[PDB]
RNA sequence: AAUCGAGAG
């Protein structure tokens, strides 16, 4: 739903890098394994763990019990 | 895991007679004790962890002029994720007889789990 | 003010004996609130 | 024979690199006994400062009580864990936490809508205020003696830019995390790196040689700094063992099956050592050490 | 209660004992079991585990004599520390050299 | 004293359908810290017929 | 308690 605060396999946080990996994706023009590389993910399992985030929190989030709609 | 249960006050009466049970709790003498499960109105407070034999709502009924709660029956503990409050379409103005009570089971990964 | 109307999501507070009804519209479905309690918890 | 002396003239150590997270060394001519216990060591035994205890106070948000406090819990604490001792499990719960041992954090956010938001704004950043929770909003409540005591270095997290939650106008989280000490392998939030490791270093014994075009293709097959063409003779010689990563594509020519056997070094250790945060590598592997001598000297003193 | 001499297989002459350590697991074990087959005077040593959902640690020493299980235990322990001591110390000199 | 079940006590072991005798055997019970499913061992799946994808089977106590 | 439907080995 929202992004894991570490990576599965080794322990690595990785919860601090998924806006600057969508920011990396939007602003510059990078594909994946580039910007993947530039967070400074080199293991693979490291890198599943930001490449294959979903992020459904913020289809989540348009349901607000709180707020008129 | 994800369970609403409906808790439904009536079920006794049918058809016009009057209201023999309502949410709360009386002026009787009942445990203080289960004041830290319950709200003031006889209902579960949003987040409280339950388990075996902990009050899920109370209600007094004029029938026996006490206090009774119903109770979870389940050998999980849960925790209240949302109660819902239903009123009935009928224009006629009537009390709340239906509360819908929904629990929030931690189903962690055990080792007998199936991948 | 204990519950929250389910479709226009405004506060609403229901005495006993008293029609189980938002205020402002007709919606019969009330959600409870959740209030300020100590709910303990494990980070694991 | 062996002997500790015998050891001590030949074991050497050779640090290769060393920053504030990451320490790459060598131990040369040790065992795997004992390589293998201190980087079980360090995984499992060394101890950091982690959110044990939530005390949620109000939660409205999307994401629920248990999960926020386990990502609160993952978290890692820039303490110094021997800045805390440890909690007595069995004290009861009013006298469990003191201020020697416990480090309160606090978490207080309401979401408003912004009054101000453009038209057309798909920002939540935007169109929200505190529609994002981090790390960083994790205040820090010294109570009792470590407000003078920790006064030298507030605690903060290691990764303040850790998104916990987000939230939506009207929705708030209010909860007070106690951090604690604690050893990973207990649970995986208190271990305080993020891979430690080791491996053998590669051998690459050239039997014959591979004198001509050869040597291009067979220089081609590992990485880029291990095998060299020699300026003398056309020939192919092993400059650097510790750049290659051992895939074996030689192994796939049958033209090299039989000039080349890929070998280890059964004694040189290569620790590649990654810090959480809440510690520098160097003084992780520096605390592993002596935690295995520690638990020796206790087994030794120890009446049977 | 760290740890615990096994009578039913100790030898009366205290050459081959069998020692039960909690709360231990492969690292201690494994180091400590190569320590040991240093010295010139035990026979046979091993470790195993029971169970390894429980934290109980068995070490078996056989020596040839002269010596018994529990002094070849000692000196394995301090072996084991001295060992650590040295590898500390070079580490140390290394990194003040950098 | 109805005392607990301990690690002497024999257990009565039974993975259904009973097609024979030996789908149906007495264990020495072992009693372990963790979790809460029944462990075997690997030699008894041959006479059981079971293997751990799901399947569940019965532990009959024997009283006297 | 039946009946129907969904499953597991
Ligand atoms: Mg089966
Ligand atoms: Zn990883
Ligand atoms: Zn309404």
């Amino acid at each position: 739903m929202i992004v894991p605060v570490r990576c599965f396999s080794c322990g690595k946080v990785v919860g601090d890098k998924w806006e600057s990996y969508l920011n990396l994706l939007q602003e510059d023009e990078l594909d994946e394994g580039t910007a993947l590389s530039r967070l400074g993910l080199k293991r693979y399992c490291c890198r599943r763990m930001i490449l294959t985030h979903v992020d459904l929190i913020e289809k989540f989030l348009r349901y607000n019990p709180l707020e008129k709609r | 895991m994800y369970k609403t249960e409906k808790v439904d006050l009536a079920l006794n009466r049918n058809r016009g007679d009057p209201i023999t049970q309502h949410f709360g709790f009386g002026n009787d003498e009942w445990p203080k004790e289960w004041l830290e499960k319950l709200d003031e109105d006889g209902l579960p407070y949003i987040g409280t962890y339950v388990e075996e034999g902990d009050p899920i709502c109370a209600y007094f009924d004029d029938t026996l002029n006490k206090t009774k709660i119903k109770t979870y029956h389940s050998s999980e503990p849960a925790y209240i994720e949302e109660v819902n409050l239903i009123g009935d379409e009928s224009n006629k103005f009537q009390e709340l007889q239906t509360v819908s009570i929904k629990y929030r089971i931690r189903r962690t990964p055990q080792i007998g789990d199936k991948f | 003010l204990k519950y929250i109307c389910a479709e226009c999501s405004s506060k609403l507070s229901l005495s006993r004996t008293d029609a189980v009804r938002c205020k402002d519209c007709g919606h019969r479905i009330l959600l409870k609130a959740r209030t300020k309690r100590l709910v303990q918890f494990e980070a694991r | 024979e062996w002997n500790v002396e015998k050891f001590k003239k030949d074991f050497e150590v050779n640090i290769s690199s060393l920053d504030a997270r990451e320490a790459n060394f060598d131990l040369i001519n040790i065992d795997t006994s004992i390589a293998n216990a201190f980087r079980r060591i360090m995984i499992s035994e060394v101890p950091s400062v982690a959110a044990e205890y939530v005390y949620f106070f109000n939660n409205t948000s999307v994401i629920q009580d248990e999960v926020l406090a386990h990502r609160i819990g993952l978290v890692p604490l820039k303490v110094d864990p021997d800045m805390l001792t440890w909690v007595d499990s069995n004290l009861p719960d009013d006298e469990k936490f003191t201020d020697e041992n416990t480090i309160v954090l606090s978490l207080n956010v309401k979401c408003t809508r912004n009054p101000d938001a453009p038209k057309g704004s798909t920002d939540p950043k935007e169109l929200y205020n505190n529609a994002h929770v981090y790390a960083r909003d994790l205040k820090f409540e010294p109570q009792g003696r470590q407000s003078t005591t920790f006064a030298d270095c507030p605690v903060v997290p290691a990764d303040p830019d850790i998104l916990l939650a987000k939230l939506r106008p009207g929705q708030e989280i209010s909860l007070k995390a106690h951090c604690i000490l604690g050893i990973g392998g207990d649970h995986a939030k208190f271990s305080p790196v993020s891979t430690a490791s080791y491996r053998l270093l590669p051998q690459i014994n050239i039997l014959q040689p591979i004198k001509g075009e050869s040597a291009r293709r067979f220089q081609k097959c590992f990485p880029p700094g291990v095998i060299g063409i020699d300026e003398g003779s056309d020939e192919a010689y092993v400059k650097d063992a510790r750049k290659d990563t051992v895939s074996r594509e030689v192994l796939r020519y049958e033209e090299f099956a039989d000039k080349v056997k890929l070998g280890r070094v059964r004694n040189h250790f290569i620790f590649n050592v990654e810090s959480a945060g809440a510690m520098t590598p160097e003084e992780i592997f520096f605390k592993s050490v002596r935690i295995l001598k520690n638990k020796a000297e206790y087994l030794k003193n120890c009446p049977i | 209660e760290k740890i615990k001499l096994l009578t039913q297989a100790t030898s009366e002459d205290g050459t081959s004992a069998s020692f039960q350590i909690v709360e231990e697991d492969h690292t201690l074990g494994n180091a400590l079991r190569y320590v040991i087959m240093k010295n010139p005077d035990v026979e046979f040593c091993g470790y195993s585990i029971p169970h390894p959902s429980e934290n109980l640690l068995n070490i078996r020493i056989q020596t040839y004599g002269e010596t018994t299980a529990v002094d070849a235990l000692q000196k394995g322990l301090k072996d084991l520390m001295d060992l650590c001591d040295v590898v500390e110390s070079k580490f140390t000199e290394k990194i003040k050299s950098m | 004293v109805y005392r607990h079940i301990k690690n002497r006590d024999v257990v009565l072991m039974n993975r259904q359908p009973t097609l024979h005798k030996a789908s149906m055997m007495g264990h020495k019970v072992r009693v372990l810290p963790n979790e809460k499913t029944l462990r075997l061992h690997y030699a008894n799946t041959g006479a059981y017929n079971a293997d751990f994808d799901g399947d569940e089977m019965n532990m009959h106590f024997p009283q006297n």
